[PDB]
RNA sequence: GUGCUCGCUUCGGCAGCACAUAUACUAAAAUUGGAACGAUACAGAGAAGAUUAGCAUGGCCCCUGCGCAAGGAUGACACAUUCGUGAAGCGUU
């Protein structure tokens, strides 16, 4: 353990390092990154990890998802509140984020918080889809006239 | 009288809804509504 | 050679939003 | 410090005035930790079976070079069969 575990570490740690310096995208290595630091509890080290590869790639829809999984594992609510915001700001046409970002919010119980959500992104004037789902997130309550509405 | 945020003469530490009495450092960043209308997520 | 297993190579601390971040903290291995 | 007050006034002292106005990583020290391309030792040149010519590409790698030149090993670095879970959304019996 104390000093065995640590240099198992840096032979890892390094590695992830050269391989990112290496190939500078390929997000694959970036994830894997993360994931081994997750899998540590050193969930720190792991935010600063998945905040450099969306410096590299912002647009990578499967690395934002990590991203907020990662927090949402953790029970870091707000931290991944946080990140679904940014994610649907900067990526607003992607709907993995908002169909996500509103069961989230529906699972911690605030439905009015998944109502503005759901709100926002009616703005985008989307797709028949996300307006079934929104008006059945209404018929799960009673809230009929929200639903006619 | 009433002893909870429910409910200057009281010559009480009242504190009515939500202000906090105790430290906290909390980390959030105020909400913020403009004029009329909107939580400002932007 | 200590830019990696002594001090975190370069930090970022995530930016805070709307919520607490204070309170947590998390175990070791 | 120099000069001047028909200064006190002898030639000693004292007084007044004018002029002259701020050096300096203070050390002649004490401590404190990265490099020699030394020898030694181990090992031993990219590309395909081998032997080799090279221009390149990329930068938390440099060196020589006045150089936007050219060299440094091409400077080094670059490692055919056959599917099903779990959750969510939408429409239907
Ligand atoms: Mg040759
Ligand atoms: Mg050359
Ligand atoms: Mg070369």
């Amino acid at each position: 353990d104390e000093e065995e575990l640590n240099d198992y570490k840096l032979r890892k740690r390094k590695t992830f390092e050269d391989n990112i310096r290496k190939n500078r995208t390929v997000i694959s290595n970036w994830i894997k990154y993360a994931q081994w630091e997750e899998s540590l509890k050193e969930i720190q080290r792991a935010r600063s990890i998945y905040e450099r590869a969306l410096d590299v790639d912002y647009r990578n829809i499967t690395l934002w998802l990590k991203y907020a999984e990662m927090e949402m594992k953790n029970r870091q609510v707000n931290h991944a509140r946080n990140i679904w915001d940014r994610a649907i700001t900067t990526l607003p046409r992607v709907n993995q984020f908002w169909y996500k970002y509103t069961y989230m919010e529906e699972m911690l119980g605030n439905v009015a918080g998944a109502r503005q959500v759901f709100e926002r992104w009616m703005e985008w004037q989307p797709e028949e889809q996300a307006w079934h789902s929104y008006i059945n997130f209404e018929l799960r309550y009673k809230e009929v006239d929200r639903a006619r509405t | 009288i009433p002893r909870l945020l429910e409910d200057p003469e009281i010559h009480v530490a009242q504190y009515p809804l939500d202000m906090g009495r105790k430290k906290k450092m909390s980390n959030a960043l105020a909400i913020q509504v403009d004029s009329e209308g909107k939580i400002k997520y932007d | 050679g200590v830019d990696y297993n002594a001090e975190i190579p370069f930090e970022k601390k995530p930016a805070l939003g709307f919520y607490d971040t204070s309170e947590e903290n998390y175990q070791a291995l």
